[PDB]
């Protein structure tokens, strides 16, 4: 027999460890045989300038095109004959390459991911052929809906603020980017301490730590002269863009307020918050009997095809909110349930309801961590986000000290008296008036 | 400890139903409820042959209403037919809903 | 819940205007 | 229709001398009213829900 | 610490369990019922079944089923393919008990009423038309269909004509002919086997024996072509493959890696894959191609799949068959097979270093074999594959009855005398 | 729908024991292979 | 439609509340007093009207 | 192509308090609902004499 707290504080515990310049080491044993080895380097698409607003992007492209000692095709055929897998992916905070690999293939496993890291092999043909490839995919992402949505919320809530662009980045900058630039780019914001070096799985901490290829270091200040934030906070704004198109078939809403930083109390009560809401798609098996209102009401009433509560959480900024997409003529009326349910909450949230979303969050936050790819993103995510803490069995008792009386007042802060920061991509005809959803988050009735 | 007593109530029974009219009618009990939300749902739920039945019999019904006129002795219902064909659905829509209002108190 | 302490300022409001209001 | 007959039996009352007589049946109607609509008829209706097995 | 435990009762039904450390724990009870198990006259009914899982049954409602899940932050996965039906059952530590008794109702008590039944209906059309937005499946579909002829080349999706004739008594017959001891196999991935066994003698003992669906297998080479608008073609070429845990398959699968050409590189090229070699040297800029390798209990199916636009259909078809006619040629030296193989050994691996993946894995084997190979042996046996073996294996789709499914603008698709 | 002009198309089906695997689930749903 | 007099102007719509109404077949002579209701605050009003126009 | 969207320069438009390019809204907005809140609660105790 074993019990769910017990497992909890049973689980391995995690290694940060630390170079010379700042290289940081993590890894979470198991002695199986699967490793995902992993650099995750935290300089994003909020570094940019309005010029290389892309500029990062496209490093992702050329990472695995070449190193000085690995030349055309020479790091892909490696990984492959390995039967490893290489994944880049990059956000507006963070870039990432990781390695999925046999455990016995640390050895030229690490070696690999370092190369990459540090020399990327980049002529004049290879940055004209990525060229031509970024076009082509930016083309690609204006058709989805979901992608040009959030992006448009995220240019409108950080409306004027480096942080409002996006990491596909201007069309043309990809056109213009001049060939030095990725240098100057990758050479400002590659030297950790930036980056770390995680892993789990089958591994012995000691031997990653040892592994790290000490070759080059963070060529950075001693002293408070660097203190000059480059996490300076950017201006929260609560505007919306509307974008019509009738052309399109169905419409996508996606409706934010504001909210913390990765760190705070606050930040765990909110998950528990959403828990509630829910998310919501055509193809729920339970529909109408679904716990969740908004869902019930779109389950029976044919209110919205699909609909998800988000918190995306930034160092100095934070969007908070909902999404869905749902007929012409059905904009105002999910619009009208959801703040509805937003309201409810910090007013009348009862414990049985705060309840049950708490423990839907430990179960989201523990099967998110199955796998070892998983396990490698948490770690070395975290590092940058929450410092070097892996908050895993804590969450259970912060989680814990969750109290319907919480959820309320944390909520409150954050949805009611504030100012939405809202976009669509119409058909928004029948979208709801600024005013209208301002006044949705205060409730004198409705 | 009902023999007597409970074995005469039948008889007052017997008595209240030829009593209320809608026995000359050509209607029976289950077709004279009160159509609320739960008698909705059960309605609903019934079979096609069931279902119809009690659309043509309330049809019958509503006309002979409309005319004043009663339904021959001979074709009128019988209390010892009680086809209580709308409880069985009816009972369970309730069920449910009592179910779903308890799930909801904490 | 809420509503008591809602109801009481909802109650104070009602008393205040009447007396002063009448 | 008792009500009703009790209806009708109070504007009768209504035209009378405030007297014994008038008085003590006007009580008794009045009574009978709201025990009409308050008590007996919502029991009434019970019993025949129960004699139909309902 | 502990490594799973099987054990076939006198039903005949395997059960499994692995008290893991970790606070998630996993029952899945896999029934044998696939798409195969219908007729002409009872196809779709599985796909409904799929789809009805939440619905009131003998001691729970449809509201306490969904309700409960979620008081608990559960959830209740419903997964079929051709052959089997596993019915999923994530939760927490604790609550694996709510969990179970939610699973043995929708699995043994169903109660498919007429009325609830009946407003799913409508479901089956919106589920089609979402997992009909990916090529892939309308393909690999009506490859099925055109390659078999009676049992596997049912298609997992109700077929358009059928939806709402989807009647309770059909529900209820095959939950009764399929869902029984001898094709189940329970499964744990964090929970007591002595206390699984018991409630497994408890609650999964029923009678029905196999093929009163009516079992059997049948290769029929076929074409199916499905003309389309879009620019974009995809089309399938298929040979009966070895079957599912022998030798021959095993093969199959090795030389599949030679040429199979799933990407292990974000934005990368491969440069192992032959195919995509021999095709992307005779072909344009923009296109995409894979080995395809598909393998059941009574035939399999090998051959590989294209994605080019309308003009350059042929030239990508012909040309990734001439290559993989290469290798049936014998021409295929020895640095190919090891890489292949360690391709194969890598990716079996991590596909079971999930719970999710090895649960299935587990029950998967238990339903074949009736017993856990472990990895390890796993490895061997792929490992045992000469060489040559692959070569001969290959010989088979080249000298193989051919069967085909394209959609898109087919002017420029090779048909079977094409090729 | 999502357009597929580029050289990222990547997908073919063919797994281990898996083949053309539908998924429908009370919460979320989907098409694997 | 066109030169259906009734849903033509949206006004003469609302008053086929009277003419086109799904009215019960059955129906005792009880429910004329609905009707002479109205009829009796018309009256009333006419006669009203006038005498308040000596008064 | 959706990328090289901007939003508009609103500092015209918007006020002292959130002007701040780079600074947070959240420790300067708490007044700003005041005021404006603060006109309303005016005007309707003036209309209530
Ligand atoms: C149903 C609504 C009304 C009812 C029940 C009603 C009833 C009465 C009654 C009972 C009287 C006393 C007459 C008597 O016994 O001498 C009266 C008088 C009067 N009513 Fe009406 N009335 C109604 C509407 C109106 C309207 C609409 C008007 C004006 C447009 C009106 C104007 C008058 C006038 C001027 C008198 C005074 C002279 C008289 O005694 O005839 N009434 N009403």
């Amino acid at each position: 027999t074993a019990t769910y707290a017990q497992a909890l504080q049973s689980v391995p515990e995690t290694q940060v460890s630390q170079l010379d310049n700042g290289l940081r080491v993590a890894s979470e044993q198991s002695s199986q045989p699967t490793c995902t080895v992993g650099v995750w380097i935290d300089a994003g698409s909020r570094y940019e300038s309005e010029k290389n607003n892309g500029a990062g992007y496209f490093v992702e492209h050329l990472a695995f095109k070449g190193t000085k000692n690995r030349p055309g095709n020479a790091l892909e055929k490696e990984v492959e004959s390995m039967g490893a897998h290489l994944n880049a992916y990059s956000t507006r905070e963070h870039t990432a390459y990781y390695i999925k690999a046999l455990s016995k293939d640390l050895p030229k496993a690490v070696e690999l991911l370092a190369d990459i890291v540090q020399n990327c092999s980049l002529e004049d043909s290879q940055i004209e052929k990525e060229r031509d490839v970024i076009l082509q995919e930016l083309q690609e992402n204006d058709t989805s809906m979901r992608d040009v949505v959030f992006n448009y919320l995220h240019a409108t809530a950080f409306q004027g603020t480096p942080l409002a662009q996006s990491v596909e980045g201007p069309s043309e900058n990809v056109r213009k980017l001049s060939r030095a630039d990725l240098t100057e780019y990758l050479s400002r914001h590659y030297k950790a301490p930036r980056m770390v070096l995680a892993a789990a799985g089958g591994l012995e901490h000691r031997q990653l730590l040892d592994l790290a290829q000490k070759h080059f270091s963070g060529l950075s200040g001693t002293y408070d002269e660097d203190a000059v934030p480059t996490l300076s906070p950017c201006r929260f704004t609560g505007s919306q863009i509307c974008h019509r198109e009738d052309g399109l078939p169905l419409a996508h809403v996606a409706i934010a307020v504001e909210g913390p930083g990765w760190a705070h109390p606050d930040n765990v009560a909110l998950q528990v918050a959403n828990a509630i809401i829910g998310h919501y798609d055509c193809t729920y098996g339970g529909g109408a009997h679904l716990s969740s209102p908004l869902a019930s009401i779109a389950a029976t009433n044919k209110l919205c095809q699909s609909f998800q509560t988000f918190n995306i959480c930034y160092a100095d900024t934070g969007l908070l909110g909902a999404h869905f997409v749902c007929d012409h003529m059905s904009i105002d009326d999910m619009m009208f349930v959801l703040q509805g349910q937003w309201m409810r909450l910090c007013t009348s949230a009862t414990e049985s309801e705060v309840l049950r979303g708490k423990n839907l969050l430990r179960n989201a936050l523990v099967s998110h961590l199955d796998g070892t790819t998983p396990v490698c993103e948490d770690i070395g995510r975290s590092l940058l986000t929450y410092g070097r803490r892996i908050p895993l069995a804590e969450w259970e008792s912060r989680i814990a000290e969750v109290d319907a009386r919480v959820v309320r007042e944390v909520c409150s802060k954050y949805f009611y008296d504030q100012c939405p920061a809202v976009a669509g991509f119409g058909p928004i005809e029948q979208l709801p008036d600024y005013n209208r959803i301002r006044s949705g988050m205060f409730w004198l009735r409705f | 400890a009902v023999s007597a007593s409970s074995r005469w109530l039948e008889g007052i029974r017997k008595w209240y139903y030829n009593a209320a009219g809608f026995n000359k009618l050509g209607l029976m009990r289950d077709d004279t409820i009160h159509e609320n939300d739960d008698v909705k749902e059960a309605i609903r739920r019934l079979p096609e042959n069931l279902y119809d039945d009690r659309v043509f019999r309330i049809k019958r019904a509503l006309d002979l209403s409309m005319r004043q006129q009663i339904l021959p002795k001979e074709q009128w219902t019988k209390y010892e037919e009680d086809k209580s064909y709308l409880e069985p659905y009816l009972k369970e829509v309730i069920r449910e809903r009592k179910e779903r209002e308890e799930w909801a108190k904490k | 819940r809420n509503w008591v302490p809602t109801a009481q300022l909802w109650g104070a409001v009602g008393a205040v205007g009447l007396v002063s209001a009448t | 229709w008792a009500l009703v007959a009790d209806l009708l039996t109070l504007t009768w009352i209504g035209g009378q001398p405030v007297e014994h007589p008038y008085i003590t049946i006007g009580q008794l109607a009045s009574v009978l009213y709201f025990l009409l609509i308050l008590v007996l008829m919502p029991t009434a209706g019970t019993i025949e829900n129960k004699l139909l097995k309902w | 610490p502990q490594d799973l435990e099987f054990t076939r009762l006198p039903n005949g039904l395997v059960i499994a369990s692995l008290e893991n450390y970790a606070p998630a724990s996993r029952i899945g009870l896999f029934i044998k019922a696939g798409s195969r198990y219908e007729n002409s006259n009872n196809l779709g009914t599985s796909h409904l079944l799929r789809l009805a899982s939440s619905l009131t049954t003998k001691g729970a409602s449809s509201f306490k089923i969904t309700r409960g899940i979620e008081a608990v932050g559960g959830k209740l996965s419903v997964t079929s393919t051709r052959e089997n039906m596993a019915y999923t059952v994530e939760c927490l530590r604790d609550d694996v008990d709510i969990l179970m008794e939610f699973l043995l109702n929708v699995t043994t008590a169903p109660e498919f009423r007429r009325w609830e039944v009946a407003a799913l209906q409508p479901q089956l059309r919106i589920d089609k038309a979402v997992a009909l937005q990916n090529p892939q499946a309308h393909v690999i579909e009506n490859l099925h269909a055109a390659a078999y002829r009676n049992a596997l080349a049912n298609s997992l999706y109700c077929p358009d004509y059928r939806i709402g004739k989807v009647t309770p008594v059909e529900l209820h017959d095959y939950v009764q002919n399929h869902f029984t001891s001898a094709r189940m196999a329970l499964i744990g991935l964090g929970v007591s086997h002595p206390v699984l066994k018991q409630v497994a003698e408890q609650f999964l003992n029923i009678r029905g024996g196999l093929g009163l669906s009516g079992a059997k297998a049948k290769y029929h080479g076929g074409e199916i072509r499905e003309q389309n608008g879009d620019s974009l073609v995809h089309a399938a070429l298929v040979a009966e493959s070895a079957a599912i845990g022998s030798a021959e398959a095993n093969a199959f699968s090795v030389l599949q890696h030679v040429l199979g050409a799933g990407p292990h590189v974000k934005r990368g090229s491969n440069a192992t894959s032959s195919l995509y070699q021999a095709v992307a040297k005779g072909v344009h800029q923009p296109f995409d191609v894979s080995a395809f390798n598909a393998s059941y209990s009574d035939s399999g199916l090998f051959g590989f799949y294209t994605i080019s636009q309308a003009a350059s259909a042929g030239d990508v078809i012909k040309a990734a068959y001439n290559q993989v006619k290469t290798i049936a040629q014998g021409n295929l030296s020895n640095p190919d097979v090891q890489a292949a193989k360690n391709k194969l050994k890598a990716g079996y691996l991590m596909s079971v270093e999930s719970s999710e993946g090895f649960l299935d894995e587990v029950g998967s084997q238990a339903l074949a074999a009736g017993s856990y190979t472990p990895p390890s042996t796993v490895l061997q046996q792929i490992d045992a594959v000469a060489d040559a073996d692959v070569i001969n294996a290959a010989k088979k789709f080249v000298s193989g009855r051919k069967s085909m499914a394209a959609s898109g603008n087919l002017g420029h698709t090779p048909f079977i005398d094409e090729l | 729908k999502r357009s597929v002009l580029c050289r990222e198309s990547l997908r073919g089906q063919a797994a281990g024991r898996p083949l053309v695997a539908s998924v429908s689930l009370n919460v979320p749903a989907s098409v694997r292979y | 439609m066109t030169n259906i007099r009734k849903s033509h102007p949206l006004m003469k719509i609302v008053n086929n509340a009277f003419i086109d109404l799904p009215a019960p077949s059955n129906i005792s002579s009880w429910w004329n007093f609905g009707s002479l209701l109205g009829i009796c605050l018309i009256l009333q009003i006419l006669t009203g009207l006038f005498l308040a126009m000596h008064y | 192509s959706h990328t090289d969207i901007k939003v508009p320069d609103f500092s015209d438009y918007r006020r002292p308090e959130v002007l701040d390019s780079t600074k947070s809204s959240k420790e300067s907005s708490e007044a700003r609902k005041g005021f404006s809140y603060l006109v309303t609660a005016t005007t309707t105790v003036g209309v209530a004499y």
